[PDB]
RNA sequence: AUGUCGGCUCGUCGCAUCCUGGGGCUGAAGAAGGUCCCAAGGGUUGGGCUGUUCGCCCAUUAAAGCGGCACGCGAGCUGG
RNA sequence: GUGGUAAAGGAUGUGGCGCCGCGAAGACAGCCAGGAGGUUGGCUUAGAAGCAGCCAUCCUUUAAAGAGUGCGUAAUAGCUC
């Protein structure tokens, strides 16, 4: 897990519409229908990569988390103001690419991908370096 | 052996089957004879 | 195994048959001596429940034991080992074991299914000559340990050949191999221990077992002592007790988490203030032998 | 590609360097059972392809590049295409007669041949073992 | 391709009618219910099945048709019959007239009847295969009788059809 | 009987126990003991696999003169390969040149199918698999 | 190398209706010589992809009137993939966007024994190349092993006289996979 | 004014079955199992302790089910 | 009987799509028969003389070449393509 000195401890909650797009290796999964997404989900997920992977294969890791949350009490009457946190999602709204080569050779950046990316909330598609893009 | 979902296949010489609006795996090992319905 | 009393007219001679006598383990039951199970598994079955339901009365079943003839620094080696004088490893080394090579006359492939059982204490073979006289049986020979031969050898090899040929040792040689051991240490203030040998670690197949004996009704009130195979090494196992508790929070009934809260500490607190005053104190009861 | 490309090519290539191509229906055996006749030209003398082992289609219609005018004695069905022109026929192809007929049970019926220039005839094959 | 030529040499009186072919043989009128849609028509020996369109229904129905009807002609042709092979000890079999003896549920009066165009070669009780006529029906009693006693899985004993191998797992041990 | 069949053994020994065993007397052989012969005939020639078809027949087929060596470890044998003994035989033992490997081939080609031109690198370079030099 | 059936229309309802046509808009410009012009899919995606393409020259053929170009930039979209807007930039006697695909062919030293990734980092660079443009530069390297990433400042150019970048810039790289 | 725990008496219902049936698979020889599937027709006792439902505990038994039903049922009881 | 009420999921459902499959010197499934000889060890040689077990990337037949996938075991042996 990470998300060290954040500044406040309550945000909101928002989310609609966004994203980013590359691969930066090229295998990179992406998703579809948007959602939060706790670092619980990200341990488990380069976790199965990881053992996937030999143990050791190349996963650049990709998004973050960073928005906290919070259930506050136990079952306690709701009336007091919002506190605690326990989750920490980072947001995932649909397009952004999670950025995992490997170097692994074709099909198991595929089926790590699928393990990976299946042990995860959210719908989501295989993609590589593709459409590209370039500027300066 | 029902595993009423999945179903992915594994004897690898597994014949896949619809069949009366189901999935039946039938393989020559009858270890695979999964069903998802 | 005998639950109590020793002696009583050791009927051993009775008539023929390798009688048996003396010799008898401790461990934590003694029961003198251990043996009474020769021939197949019949004279056995036959003997025991002749003085039990003839003369005899409530006796036991306990498996066989051992001796291990360990190696401590400064002259030791044998130091008549004892299922309870694990000295652990300060008498340096071990070398403690008997391996015996007996010769099976297995014929057709027996040896292909057998070859893996003998398996049962890392065995090795020494001669294989094809028997003469024609064909049909055969012969084999290795040097498996009496200790992982004594119980469970024929009633599991005449499986594995369709109870054919026979098996003999020779009790010559010892050796050392790994011994290892296992002590149970229940609530947390250990006793007795069990353990076995763990030779070349065999107490997984067995700790799991003999620990986790789900605790012949050892609750006290909420002890939740747990009990673990304490061998040789911080913990193997794992076999904790489940405690008692009170439906404490079953008269509040309405409404506050805050109640059901303070109704929960009482519980909590206390259950740990007692983990403290009493262990356990449950070996008889028929023990998990 | 899926035309002469893959051996197809070479196939005639070689072949037609010669003068005196043949056929036989060899095949019929455990792969090691002839392959003790896989040799026979390649022992009494060297870089035989007898048995090449490809056949109607694959060179019934190839025979006619071939300019053999006419190899048609074997042809059809099972054709081990082994040239007796890759040696200097004579004396060695009693080492492949004897190897291809006292052989098994039916150790090799030949088709026919192009022994020569004008095509050799199914018997007098079967006839001239030297 | 290999959906429409149907070889019926023979001496066959095939012929047919609305959705409701029909075949006479030499002791059979083996019937060949089929769908209208396709349709046939036979001469000579020549058989002329058709396809009324290439949805996949009418092409997998017309396979059918061919197979059923050539299975017609093939099957009264003869009287076509199944082979079968009962094994292992625990068994007798006997013909007794109008039914089958059998023995191997030990209270044995196993007893079973033809039911029509079947008849039952009791050749060797090592054996026992028997005759019928149209090919399904000759199944379901190949079934009937394979249906008390087939499997062993562990050694072989029972009834089995021409014969596997038999696939077995090992029994007690070794 | 007719125990002629076709089983193949180590080049060069003595004791065959880990070999024969069941590949002798199980199937019908016969006697014991030509470990002597196998040393007496076979300690000499070929260390390139020369096992001797123990032709069951009464009074148990001897030893000397078995049939050939073969392998590529007959064709190309001026080398040894002990190489992999741990590991999957990483490098080493490789090189005699490419040049003493084929004058091996004058001689190292002995009985095989009617006979090939040649049992260098026209198979030597099968050995090409068999070895560590492809 | 493909063609580019010319569109007057300008921003509105147009390109949503071409795009449900299947038909990538597009721009043709360069120094203030414009156009706008609106490429069909399909074919022209596969030349696309053609790697090259992307990247080497690309011609195209207005109506039938002839231009070469490589492409500025393409507009993806994010709710998904594929490509939203193509912008073209036609070459009239100096280009020096030059978007050169990178080749080394590393030699031997790391990634096979010590397990360390060559992780490819810039891809592919911007240099200055007039209508010569060098195809795959060629920079090998037998520093796979030690964990070394080299820079930009290796490459060595061939004749497309111009390194634009700030020289020296990890421009391929590798990473160990767990240290050694 | 919607008499609130528990017991009795009566119940009927569903199935996510405890038994009884019917079947796959096995690390199933047989028997005893394990485990999932189809299965609601019937059956699911007698006690000690406590207000207790709950829970352990004796004796067994084919089993000794889980739930609904205003935590079923006080214009019907008891009221601990 | 979806319509006349639910997801991750799995599915040679089914209709149609744009690429991918012809090798009439004729593929595909079925076949028919041959599936290789030196192609046989590195360690285990208890077996690797492939498909116990921790590398074997080139030549023979060229039908193609299985460095060999599969049964299997002391290996082998006899078994798909």
């Amino acid at each position: 897990r990470m998300k060290y000195r954040k500044q406040q401890r309550g945000r909101l909650k928002g989310a609609t519409k966004g994203g980013d797009y590359v691969a930066f290796g090229d295998y990179g999964l992406v998703a579809l229908e948007p959602a939060w997404i706790t670092a619980q989900q990200i341990e488990a997920a380069r976790v199965a990569m990881v053992r996937h992977f030999r143990r050791g294969g190349k996963i650049f890791i990709r998004i973050f988390p960073d928005k906290p949350y919070t259930k506050k009490p136990l079952e306690v009457r709701m009336g007091k103001g919002k506190g605690n946190v326990e989750g920490y999602v980072a947001v995932v709204k649909p397009g952004r690419v999670m950025f995992e080569v490997a170097g692994v050779t074709e099909e198991q950046a595929m089926e790590a991908l699928r393990i990976a990316g299946h042990k995860l909330p959210i719908k989501t598609k295989i993609v590589r370096r593709d459409a590209y893009d370039e500027a300066q | 052996m029902k595993v009423r979902a999945s179903v992915k296949r594994i004897c690898d010489k597994c014949k896949v089957i619809r069949r009366h609006g189901r999935v039946y795996v039938i393989c020559e090992n009858p270890k695979h004879k999964q069903r998802q319905g | 195994y005998p639950v109590g009393k020793l002696r009583d007219a050791l009927e051993k001679l009775k008539l023929n048959d390798a009688a048996l006598t003396f010799e008898p383990e401790s461990s934590t039951a003694l029961g003198f001596g251990f043996r009474c199970g020769f021939l197949g598994l019949l004279h056995a079955e036959i003997v025991q429940e002749r003085l039990e339901r003839e003369f005899g009365l409530s006796l036991i079943a306990t498996a066989p034991s051992v001796v291990y003839k360990v190696r401590l620094k400064s002259g030791e080696e044998v130091e008549v080992h004892n299922p309870a004088d694990l000295p652990d490893p300060t008498r340096i080394e071990e070398i403690l074991e008997p391996y015996v090579k007996l010769t099976i006359f297995t014929p057709e492939e027996y040896v292909g299914s057998l070859m893996q059982l003998l398996q049962e204490k890392r065995g090795r073979l020494v001669n294989m000559n094809y028997l003469p006289g024609a064909q049909k049986r055969v012969e084999l020979v290795y040097e498996a340990p009496f200790a992982e031969i004594l119980y469970d050898f024929h009633d599991r090899l005449k499986s594995v050949s369709r109870g054919y040929a026979s098996m003999d040792y020779e009790q010559a040689g010892y050796r050392p191999g790994d011994l290892v051991k296992v002590n149970v240490l229940v609530h947390g203030e250990v006793v007795d221990a069990l353990t076995f040998i763990a030779h070349r670690e065999k107490a997984y197949t067995m700790a799991r077992a003999i620990v986790d004996k789900l605790a012949e009704v050892i609750p006290r009130q909420l002890f939740e002592v747990p009990i673990q195979a304490a061998i040789g090494g911080k913990i193997i196992a794992r076999a904790t007790v489940k405690a008692l508790r009170k439906d404490v929070l079953a008269k509040c009934y309405g409404g506050d988490v805050t109640r059901k809260k303070k109704l929960l500490e009482k519980q909590k607190e206390g259950k740990k203030r007692l983990k403290a005053i009493g262990k356990v104190e449950v070996p008889q009861e028929a023990f998990l032998a | 590609k899926r035309n002469v490309e893959l051996l197809a090519t070479l196939k005639e290539n070689l072949e037609r360097a010669q003068g005196s191509f043949f056929l036989v229906n060899y095949q019929g055996l455990p792969a090691k059972e002839t392959h003790a006749l896989r040799q026979a030209l390649k022992q009494n003398g060297a870089r035989l392809f007898v048995a090449k082992n490809t056949l109607i289609r694959l060179a019934l219609k190839e025979l006619g590049l071939p300019e053999l005018d006419g190899l048609q004695g074997p042809s059809a069905v099972v054709f081990y295409e082994d040239p007796v022109a890759a040696a200097k026929t004579l004396v060695q192809f009693a080492k492949s007669n004897p190897k291809g007929i006292p052989q098994v049970k039916s150790g090799l019926l030949q088709g026919q041949i192009l022994t020569a220039k004008d095509v050799e005839a199914l018997a007098e094959l079967p006839t001239m073992d030297e | 391709i290999g959906r429409l030529p149907i070889p019926v040499p023979k001496g066959v009186s095939v012929e047919v009618a609305p959705g409701r072919v029909k075949v006479k043989g030499p002791k059979g009128e083996l019937e060949v219910p089929v769908s209208p849609e396709m349709r046939v028509v036979v001469e000579e020996g020549v058989v002329r099945v058709e396809r009324p369109s290439d949805e996949r229904r009418h092409k997998s129905l017309h396979g059918l048709t061919r197979t059923l009807i050539a299975n017609a002609v093939k099957g009264v042709s003869e009287g076509y019959s199944k082979e079968l092979l009962i094994k292992g000890i625990g068994y007798r079999a006997r013909l007794v007239g109008r039914a089958l003896e059998l023995t191997v549920g030990f209270s044995h009066p196993v007893v079973v009847e033809p039911p029509e165009g079947i008849t039952f070669e009791v050749p060797e009780p090592t054996r026992v295969r028997v005759s019928g006529i149209d090919k399904q029906k000759v199944g379901q009693v190949a079934a009937n009788i394979r249906a008390i006693r087939k499997p062993s899985a562990y050694h072989e004993k029972g009834i089995y059809y021409a014969g596997e191998p038999v696939r077995l797992k090992p029994g007690k041990a070794g | 009987v007719v125990a002629v069949v076709k089983l193949q053994l180590p080049a060069g020994k003595a004791t065959p126990a880990p070999p024969v065993g069941p590949a002798l007397g199980q199937h019908g052989a016969n006697i014991m003991e030509f470990v002597k012969a196998f040393n007496a005939a076979t300690a000499n020639m070929g260390d390139a696999i020369v096992p001797v078809e123990i032709t069951i027949y009464a009074d148990r087929s001897f030893t000397f003169v078995t049939k050939t060596p073969p392998a590529s470890y007959l064709i190309r044998k001026a080398a040894g390969l002990e190489k992999g003994a741990h590991k999957p035989g990483r490098e080493k033992v490789g090189r005699i040149t490419w040049e003493q490997v084929l004058e091996i081939a004058k001689q190292k080609m002995p009985d095989l199918n009617t006979t090939d031109l040649e049992a260098a690198a026209r198979m030597i370079a099968g050995s090409a698999r068999s070895m560590g030099v492809e | 190398m493909e063609y580019r059936l010319k569109a007057y229309y300008r921003e509105g309802e147009k390109p949503s209706a071409l795009r449900r046509a299947g038909k990538l808009p597009g721009v043709m410009y360069n120094r203030h010589l414009n156009r706008k012009v609106y490429v069909d899919l399909v074919e022209f995606d596969k030349v696309f992809r053609q790697a090259s393409i992307h990247h080497v020259i690309v011609l195209e053929l207005p109506d039938g009137q002839s231009l070469p170009t490589l492409v500025r930039q393409v507009n993806l979209d994010k709710r998904r993939r594929r490509p939203e807007h193509v912008d073209f930039f036609v070459l009239s006697d100096e280009p020096v966007e030059m978007y050169v695909p990178l080749r080394f062919v590393g030699t031997p030293a790391g990634v096979r024994a010590g397990g360390v990734l060559q992780e490819i980092h810039r891809d592919i660079l911007v240099k200055v190349s007039p209508r010569n443009i060098p195809e795959f530069i060629e920079v090998d390297v037998s520093g796979l092993e030690i964990g070394d990433s080299l820079h930009a400042s290796d490459l060595k150019l061939p004749p497309g006289v111009e390194l634009a970048v700030s020289p020296e810039e990890t421009i391929a790289a590798v990473v160990p996979p767990e240290d050694v």
